[PDB]
């Protein structure tokens, strides 16, 4: 005679447990069944569980707070908004409340974004991760794409099953030239989320909130690129570049290696998103919008200094465009980076990927390479010499991104980069009419200055034959393929043809399964060879 | 060089000692030391941190233990320190940093029973952020409008709400961008409630207010349920239908914020008991 | 049971597809009717879908299908009551077939016209008007078939039976248009019936006019009229407010006496219906008693009885808010004290009961209930009843209801109010009060982040109620215990009248700072309920004075405790009293003269309206606008009325702010009352206290001999505490020590401290001011401000300036001390120049005190400062006036304006300075801000009354434009002061066309306000012998009167105008009745037009031959069936 509704009181009782161990396991149990309950005839019980877990954000146990963040990320708020709209006595609660539950508002603002100011960096990382997951599942009224939550829910069901079965010089990561066709609903949800996170950034009195808000914004620029979702990042756009560049030119924010490298990625992403509209066809002459020139100039100059510091730290030498001695703030950053690398020197955790000095150097080289797309030979040709000198110092520590940075310089030097190459819907629509129209339409169509690179190039060739990192190895072939594409004769690179022999001898291990990650390097190896079939 | 670090060490030592009246003064001494070396970001942080300590002391004496004998004396020193850092930030550029500090001072003033002073600082922050961050300026302006309502400056709040609506349409359009849509909804409801409360004559009825009122005689970015109730409220007020306003006041309660609910309560109260007769 | 969304997607989608299939197949009419009779509610809700749009379009093209559509809606119209759902229903019902016009027309009026949503009500009227339009524009016999004669009669009778006939005139006229196509002397007995027709109705449209109607009835019949059932109980509060205005004017008010005795009778009568035995209200489980909780359900669940409680509470709250200043015989009778306490509890329980079984109550109803609870707990007579043992359940019920109401408004589900041997209700009430007291910091702190969930009209009410509730002996001892002490190892045995008489906290617990801060918060917030409690905390704080953060906190806490004894009405009650104020400005002799007395009358009206919209109501908790009062006792005592403190309050104190200020009490007040040459407040001996700190502080800071030289944090607060405590000193010797306490400490303390100097300088200056400011003391303290004026620490400079204000207040400065005046006077100008137009970017406090001492220096010692300083200041404070709201905050603007008003009123101002300040009284009248314009109106009134055809003409024009381009609140105030303004400075001939002319203009937005102005002006000439004047100006203006662009405005104005020019006592008395019916042209308005017209044409006229001119003017526009002709035919015979 057992009834399924008998653990709903049992789950609520264990949620308010005096022991943090039981409370964490009670939140995990809620996580398993919260979405199924909201999708069933017991929807009022699933909605009740959402209300009861909201009090866990004040728990002293960090594992409980992260469990709550993971639990709420599972919740689809298009379904919750539908249940909220037709719930009458559940808005009152146990004390006859006079307003509305506003579960999405409280989860988004009082939990997900509120926990971005947590003292534990682990809780901030989970809160940021749960923010990206929630963005596609948020519902707001007066939306062009979905008037009511029922249409919003039906959109997701029909977007997978009714998806019609059909099929059909390299710009850097954060650039998008062609006009993307973005979802208007997704633009609105992203725009609302970004504004809420942006508001907390300036109105922040704690370092933790600033650290967590920048990390969340940086992750949003990766999941939802600024160049693709231009309308979701405020009115092509830059959004909050000056918002973030203020923290870069601060006294305490740069000293946090985790948040400093997150701001660098976000700052470069925002500027790169305005590329097609801010190019033309002085300093930085490719930028048609002169309002962004100081923004690009400040970011570009900042990166060279932090790269110089990493070069100084790696070469353990005590402290013109990348000079940092005459700035006390950059001197403070050097002491932080010096200590972090000194820790790395005396350890042997080769498989560690969360190390801060290496990640910061990777991020600094990542953004510098991205910024080089909006550059011309005129405005960098005078400053290409020390950057190549800087890359040599950091090549041994991060050879993968140093090669990427070298490639971007070659594009700018040879005029290859982007800067040098430029010129009502309801259920009926989503469920039947739009899929039918697309399907029937497809049926109808069925009837019918270089010599400076050479010291840094031979290092890549030398390191290719001595490493087991396929990511670095496949990056070298990309550089080598680009050099051949730039009509640089292969005789200058492989003087004795010792590199090509190494590549050919690598196939013996590849085709007997003795190469650990041969699948990653094969596409680049063969493209490099077919490019070499023309060179004589 | 060395004096600044020692003063900073003294400031944090007294902070752990909870003698922050002198710790913030020590944090002002290091700011003077930073002035001798012209360390912009260093001086800004020192003046900023000293201000937060001064805000805490005023908050401690006005929120934690609400001592009657307090007369906002730590607040005066906080404003001088925050104002200096705002001035220093502006001189070396960074209008956003100075505007953020103005928001911090305004937030403290609002939370210490000084809405009129807080509204002025919130408007100042919006002006600084407007050239670069229209969205941040609208948020600062929204805080100013709330402060003006706290200070019972209804026409002052109406001017701010009208300004925010005009800026949101200009910088966020057609159809809004989502983030600006929430601003437009807040302005549209608040302006109608304020216009119904004040009831400007045709001489004072600006074209911006007249166009908005004509819309309520389509829905834009306002929900249909709220738009119809807002339409009914305007007609009920103009026809002096007291019973309709009472029914609508209850019905619109869950759909409005507490700030908007207070404005609706004032509209109903003014309809039944008009002000200005002396009785 | 919210169901499944996936089921709903199929449910709506299948209906959409089925409608599309029917649209393709109209040959078969079986599935078409199946959808209409089974899914019309779903068809309407899904009518925005393209297939459903065509399905409805297909139905509208078939007469039979349309007939099923109408019949189905009528069967399911109850579900179609949501404004969104009803909006879609009308959209589908607009394009319906012509042959079904009769059926849809019947549906519109019967079930859809009467709705609280006016936008939908007019939508129905528009559609119904259209349906009749096609009905009479089509074949006659077909139209008769659609509308049966009985149906055509029934549709009209229901329109007349309800109010919809007058609300929708076009529809009824169209209904009538279709029908014919298808075939006495106004005596006292007449007056009473008119107010009977208006006051004996449940209409709240015109309560101000309604209150004035009963006010004019004979006083003997007043008791019978209001006490008689079916009289509007909503008129009780306006009657008390209107009656209060007469009492406040000294005249005995029969209306207030009648309303008061009716309000108490109804309050007691309501209590009789309550159950005999009272139980604590339980919002959770109101079922354990059977009869008791059922007796509340049939009481609070009665619509007629429930609606009476808030409207009765409105009158009671209006009565209790003025009972403090009432005469002795109008006070609250002791016999009704118990009934009111029961009534207050019942009203709060009813609001909670309405909350449980319905939605939130009306905001006016909720406010009225909390208004009574807040006001009742402030009266000592009523508080003693609720605090007694007999009313222990009532006190618990108030705590339960207040906590329940607050949580139902501010606390969302899943949230808590605080974000991190005896009956069970006794301890639960104790915990509820402690929780609510903690909520005064975040949840109920106005302007706080956590207060965003509470509307601003509830925060001041709940704060005052909670503090009053926390003072109850039931929960007072428990509430004073810090929560941190409870979680520690403290658990005594309570025992007393209720079993909750906890002892005071042991001193050992207060050693920890975190619990001492909580303890200081509780005693400061709630005060002390008795002298014994005051001595308990006084000894408790003294025990803490035996690491130094505790020492600093205890000194600060002692300062507040002693300072709390100065609050005037009740010393220890923060919910009732504010700190005593003794203004340094003496009463103005410019008033109380033959023209000053009239100035006070017209300025007092303006002053009352300024207070209503500019002041922060710190000492006022309820919403009542005209309840401003200042804590200024008569130290000849009782509080001085606000009307007697016109411009005496300190200019540096913002309007309505009652917090402590450095110049709180004048040295004049110290001399008068203590008999000092240059005490037991509410039964508390502060002489022993004040002398205790003096000796304690003297040994605390002065002696540098023993060990340690007490730290720098502690020294500053001692001088701050000594400065504040000095306000309560009584003997000059106490002032001698406090000077000598600081004299050496100035020289034993290094001068490299600025936080220290900010308190030392004003205290020594204040001490010297009382001590005499003689030669020996003048020199050392004279140098003290100069070394402090050049400070990097701004509060040290204003505090020093505040000391100069003390120094030169009334102690005549020695002629050797004349060097101090220029150093400050030039500083008064040096620092004001850089901010005279940018006060906003600079500190507000400095400007306020800088402008305050300048007014006092100019007014009291004009010779000490040259004419350059005086002339500049008027110009200097004029540029801040003539500035934008952003460039000058309202507090700074009001301080300068009020100071100039007192400066000009005082005769000490020079002739050149006085005339110069008059010239900026004109530029400041036309401002967007209503309060700045109203404030400058007061300055204009004083600038011109003091000065008494060329300049008065330019001024009365702005008094008429402000009405034409001002808010209704703005115009109502100006129209109230207009009759006296025109009577005094203008001969009756000089401004008479303007009065009548402004009453008739298409540019006039408030004809109702100008009607009273014409009435008062007309009666001001009638009662002073110029009874033939008013008749001459009627015949002149009648020709202009007849040609008014509306016909309704023309007839209404003539009815109003005849009342103003009437000699009968009962005809001049129905002005509010005819003002209330503005814009209406019903029958009663027509008969009212004729009746009041004959009172002029028949009773009093200039001469017989002048009557022909009266007839000739109206004869021009004698329309065939207009009221003008009906007017003509009555006067023909
Ligand atoms: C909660 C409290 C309060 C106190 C302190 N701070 C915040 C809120 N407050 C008390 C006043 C109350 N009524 C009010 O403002 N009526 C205003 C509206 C328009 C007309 C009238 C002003 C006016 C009066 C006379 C002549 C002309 C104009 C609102 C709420």
């Amino acid at each position: 005679t057992f009834s399924l509704a008998d653990c709903i009181p049992l789950l609520r009782k264990t949620l308010k447990d005096e022991s943090s161990v039981t409370c964490k396991l009670a939140c995990t149990a809620v996580r398993n069944c919260v979405m199924s309950l909201c999708s069933s005839s017991y929807s009022e019980l699933g909605l009740q569980l959402i209300i009861d877990v909201l009090t866990l954000r004040n728990s002293s146990y960090w594992l409980v707070r992260t469990e709550l963040l993971e639990t709420l990320a599972e919740i689809d708020f298009r379904l919750v908004s539908f249940l909220e709209a037709k719930a009458e006595n559940l808005h009152r609660g146990a004390h006859h409340y006079t307003g509305l539950l506003k579960l999405q508002e409280r989860v988004l603002n009082n939990v997900v974004i509120h926990l971005l100011g947590d003292e534990d960096p682990r809780v901030r990382h989970v809160a940021a991760a749960s923010l990206i997951r929630l963005v596609p599942k948020l519902f707001y009224k007066c939306d062009q794409g979905q008037a009511d939550p029922v249409v919003a829910v039906a959109r997701d069901q029909s977007s997978v099953y009714l998806k019609l079965l059909m099929h059909e010089t390299r710009i850097y990561r954060g650039y998008n030239l062609l006009p993307s066709i973005t979802d208007v609903t997704m633009e609105n949800n992203l725009s609302r989320v970004i504004a809420a996170v942006s508001h907390e950034l300036i109105t922040s009195t704690t370092r933790a909130l600033t650290f967590g808000c920048c990390e969340a914004l940086c992750l949003l620029s990766t999941a939802f690129p600024v160049c693709i979702w231009s309308l979701g990042w405020h009115c092509c756009t830059v959004g909050m570049a000056t918002m973030i560049l203020t923290l870069l030119s601060s006294a305490w924010f740069p000293l946090d290696l985790s948040a400093h490298q997150d701001a660098l990625i976000l700052a470069g992403n925002l500027l790169a998103a305005s590329a097609p509209k801010s190019l033309r066809s002085e300093v930085w002459p490719a930028l048609g919008d002169r309002a962004l020139v100081p923004m690009v100039e400040q970011l570009f100059s900042h990166l060279l200094k932090v790269i110089n510091i990493c070069a100084h730290v790696l070469d353990d030498v005590a402290p013109s465009l990348g000079s940092f001695y005459h700035l006390p703030s950059y001197l403070k950053l050097h002491d932080v980076l010096k200590a972090t690398h000194a820790n790395y020197k005396v350890t042997l955790d080769l498989q560690n990927s969360t190390e801060k000095f290496g990640g910061f150097l990777r991020s600094a080289l990542d953004v510098l390479s991205q910024i080089l797309e909006l550059a011309t030979l005129q405005d960098i040709g005078k400053c290409v010499e020390e950057i190549l000198g800087y890359l040599k110092s950091c090549f041994s520590r991060e050879p993968m991104m140093a090669t990427v940075c070298v490639q971007q310089l070659l594009k700018t030097l040879f005029g290859t980069n982007l800067a040098s190459q430029f010129d009502r819907p309801g259920l009926y629509h989503y469920c039947f009419m739009a899929p039918y129209t697309h399907f029937t339409q497809a049926l109808a169509d069925a009837s019918l200055h270089i010599r400076l690179f050479e010291p840094l190039v031979i290092k890549a060739l030398k390191q290719y034959t001595t490493t087991t990192c396929v990511q670095l190895q496949k990056q070298v072939l990309d550089l080598l393929a680009q050099l051949v594409q730039l009509r640089v004769n292969y005789c200058l690179l492989d003087s004795d043809q010792v590199f090509i022999g190494f590549v050919l001898k690598q196939f013996e291990y590849i085709e007997v399964g003795q190469f650990r990650e041969s699948e990653a390097i094969i596409p680049n190896i063969f493209f490099f060879l077919v490019l070499l079939s023309y060179e004589r | 060089a060395e004096a600044g670090e020692q003063f900073g060490q003294l400031g944090r030592e007294l902070r752990a000692q909870e003698c922050l009246p002198y710790a913030a003064w020590c944090q002002l001494a290091v700011a003077r030391c930073q002035q001798a070396l012209f360390h912009g970001p260093g001086e800004a942080l020192a003046l900023t941190e000293a201000a937060r300590l001064f805000l805490r002391q005023e908050r401690d004496a006005r929120q934690r233990l609400v001592c009657p004998a307090a007369y906002g004396e730590p607040l005066q020193a906080a404003a001088s320190a925050l104002g200096a850092a705002v001035r220093l930030h502006l001189e070396l550029g960074q209008p956003a940093a100075a505007a953020a500090l103005c928001l911090e001072l305004a937030a403290a003033l609002r939370d210490l029973g000084q809405p009129a002073a807080a509204a002025g600082h919130f408007q100042r922050a919006a002006q600084l952020q407007l050239p670069q961050l229209p969205l941040a300026a609208l948020q600062a302006l929204g805080e100013a409008a709330s402060c003006q309502l706290l200070a019972r400056d209804y026409t002052g709040a109406l001017a701010v709400f009208t300004r925010m609506q005009r800026l949101a349409r200009e910088h966020g359009s057609p159809a809004a961008l989502g983030a600006f849509s929430d601003v437009l909804v807040r302005c549209e409801v608040s302006r109608v409630l304020l216009l119904l409360l004040l009831q400007p004559p045709p001489a004072k009825l600006l074209p911006e207010h007249a166009q908005t009122l004509e819309k309520y005689s389509s829905s834009g970015q306002l929900p249909e349920e709220l738009f119809l109730l807002l339409q009914s409220l305007v007609m009920a007020t103009h026809e002096k239908d007291t019973e309709a306003i009472k029914s609508l006041q209850v019905e619109m309660w869950p759909l409005l914020t507490a700030e908007q609910n207070h404005l609706l309560h004032l509209v109903l109260q003014e309809t039944i008991s008009p002000s200005g007769q002396g009785v | 049971k919210l169901g499944m969304c996936n089921r709903e997607i199929v449910r709506r989608g299948a209906l959409i597809l089925f409608c599309d299939y029917v649209c393709q197949n109209l040959h078969d009419s079986e599935h078409l009717t199946w959808l209409i009779v089974n899914h019309i509610q779903d068809l309407i809700s899904l009518s925005h879908e393209p297939p459903v749009q065509d399905f409805i379009s297909a139905v509208h093209r078939n007469s039979a299908a349309s007939g099923l559509f109408i019949q189905a809606i009528q069967s399911r119209c109850e579900n179609l009551s949501t404004p969104t759902m009803l909006k879609k229903t009308l959209q589908c019902l607009e394009g319906i077939h012509l042959s079904q016009s009769g059926a849809v027309l019947t549906l519109y009026v019967d079930r859809l016209l009467c709705t609280p949503f006016r936008v939908l009500a007019r939508m129905v009227d528009i559609l119904a008007c259209r349906r009749v339009e096609m009905l009479l524009a089509a074949n006659l016999q077909s139209s008769m078939a659609q509308l049966p004669m009985e149906e055509l009669n029934r549709i009209q009778e229901y329109l007349q039976s309800s109010g919809l006939a007058q609300r929708h005139q076009r529809l009824y006229s169209l209904l009538d248009r279709f029908r014919l196509s298808t075939m006495v002397s106004p005596d006292k007995d007449w007056y009473v019936h008119l107010v009977k027709s208006q006051c004996w109705t449940r209409s709240d449209s015109a309560l101000l006019e309604g209150a004035e109607l009963v006010n004019r009835i004979p006083a003997e019949d007043m008791n019978a009229f209001m006490m008689n059932s079916e009289f509007n109980l909503s008129l009780l509060a306006p009657c008390l407010s209107l009656g209060m205005s007469e009492i406040s004017g000294g005249q005995k008010s029969a209306l207030f006496e009648a309303a008061r005795e009716v309000t108490l009778a109804r309050v007691s009568g309501t209590v009789q219906q309550l159950p005999a035995v009272h139980h604590v209200f339980q919002p959770e489980l109101p079922a354990e008693p059977a009869a008791y909780w059922s007796k509340l359900n049939d009481l609070f669940g009665d619509a007629a009885l429930y609606q009476s409680l808030p409207t009765l509470a409105r009158a009671l709250a209006q009565y209790l808010v003025v009972v403090s200043k009432l005469p002795s015989h109008l006070h609250l009778p002791p016999e009704k004290e118990k009934d009111i306490v029961k009534f207050v509890v019942a009203t709060l329980e009813a609001l909670s009961w309405h909350l449980i079984h319905e939605q939130i109550p009306l905001s006016l109803d909720l406010q009225a209930g909390l208004d009574c609870c807040c006001l009742a707990l402030q009266l000592p007579g009523l508080w003693s009843v609720v605090s007694s043992t007999e009313f222990v359940t009532h006190a618990c019920s108030l705590i339960y209801c207040v906590h329940f109401i607050l949580e139902a408004v501010a606390v969302q589900p899943g949230e808590q109010l605080l974000s991190p041997q005896n009956p069970k209700y006794i301890t639960a009430a104790c915990e509820m009060v402690a929780e609510m007291v903690e909520s005064l910091q975040s949840v109920l702190a106005l302007g706080h982040k956590r207060n965003s969930g509470v509307p601003a009209f509830l925060t001041p009410l709940l704060r005052n109620i909670i503090i009053s509730l926390a003072r109850l002996p039931l929960v007072n001892s428990y509430t004073r215990v810090p929560p941190l002490v409870w979680k520690l190892g403290w658990s005594p045995k309570p025992g007393g009248d209720f079993g909750t008489a906890f002892p005071e906290i042991p001193v050992e617990f207060l050693q920890e700072k975190e619990v001492f801060k909580e303890f200081i918060y509780r005693i400061n917030t709630l005060g002390w309920t008795s002298r014994t409690q005051f001595e308990e905390t006084w000894a408790t704080l003294l025990g803490v004075l035996v690491r130094t953060q505790i020492n600093v906190l205890a000194v600060q806490a002692i300062t507040s405790l002693v300072l709390s004894a100065m609050t005037v009405p009740v010393a220890g009650n923060p919910a009732v009293s504010c700190l005593e104020q003794q203004p340094r400005n003496k009463p103005l002799k410019a008033l109380d003269t033959r023209f000053g007395r009239k100035l006070s009358i017209i300025r007092g009206i303006v002053e009352q309206e300024i207070q209503a919209m500019v002041s922060k109501r710190e000492n006022i908790a309820t919403h009542h606008l005209y309840q401003a009062w200042d804590p200024v006792p008569s130290l000849s005592g009782a509080l001085i009325s606000h009307e007697k403190l016109l411009l005496q309050i300190n200019p540096e104190r913002e309007l309505g702010s009652m917090s402590y200020k450095l110049g709180q009490v004048s040295i004049h007040s110290v001399w008068l009352g203590n008999s000092i040459t240059p005490k037991h407040r509410a039964g508390v001996d502060i002489h022993s206290c004040s002398q205790f700190l003096l000796e304690l502080y003297s040994r605390w800071i002065l002696p540098s001999s023993s060990a340690r030289r007490t730290p720098a944090i502690l020294i500053s607060e001692v001088v701050r505490s000594l400065l504040v405590v000095s306000d309560l000193f009584t003997e000059r010797n106490q002032f001698e020590l406090m000077y000598v306490t600081l004299t050496e400490l100035r020289r034993v303390h290094p001068s490299e401290d600025e936080i220290l100097a900010q308190y030392l300088v004003p205290a020594t200056c204040k001490a010297a001011a009382v001590l005499g400011m003689d030669k020996a003391v003048a020199e050392p303290v004279s140098r003290l401000l100069e070394s402090t004026l050049r400070s990097s620490h701004l509060p040290s400079r204003v505090g020093a300036l505040h000391g100069v204000l003390y120094v030169l207040e009334c102690d005549l400065l020695d002629d050797t001390a004349k060097q101090l005046i220029p150093v400050i006077s030039d500083y008064l100008l040096s620092n004001l120049k850089g901010i005279a137009h940018c006060v906003n970017i600079h500190s507000q406090q400095h400007v306020l005190v800088m402008c305050a001492t300048a007014f006092y220096l100019i007014e009291n010692y004009p010779l000490d400062v040259g004419p350059e300083f005086s002339a500049s200041i008027i110009q200097m404070c004029g540029v801040m006036l003539s500035g934008s709201e952003e460039s000058t905050p309202s507090i700074i603007y009001h301080c300068a304006l009020r100071g100039l008003e007192r400066l000009l009123l005082s005769e000490q101002l020079s002739r050149l300075d006085a005339e110069s300040l008059v010239k900026l009284s004109v530029d400041r009248v036309n401002v967007h801000s209503p309060h700045r314009a109203m404030a400058a109106l007061g300055l204009m009134l004083t600038c011109m009354y003091t000065g008494k055809v060329i300049v008065a003409m330019e001024r009365v024009s702005v008094l008429f434009d402000r009405i034409r381009k001002g808010f209704p609140c703005e115009a109502r105030v100006v129209a109230r002061i207009l009759p006296q303004f025109l009577d005094d400075f203008f001969p009756p001939q000089d401004i008479m066309n303007k009065v009548i002319g402004e009453f008739l203009s298409n540019q006039q937005p408030y004809p109702q306000f100008m009607a009273t102005v014409v009435y008062k002006v007309f009666q001001t000439l009638h009662s002073t012998g110029q009874s033939s004047m008013v008749r001459d100006w009627v015949m002149l203006s009648l020709s202009n009167f007849t040609q008014r662009a509306p016909v309704a405005m023309a007839t209404w104005s003539l009815s109003c105008f005849f009342v103003s020019a009437s000699t009968s006592p009962w005809v001049a008395a129905i002005l509010p009745h005819v003002i209330s019916r503005m814009g209406k042209l019903e029958q009663v308005d027509v008969n009212l037009f004729c009746l009041v017209a004959t009172d002029f044409y028949r009773h009093q006229i200039e001469e017989e031959l002048d009557r022909r001119a009266f007839q000739s003017v109206l004869e021009v526009v004698a329309a065939p069936g207009s009221p003008y002709h009906r007017l003509l035919t009555c006067l023909r015979n």
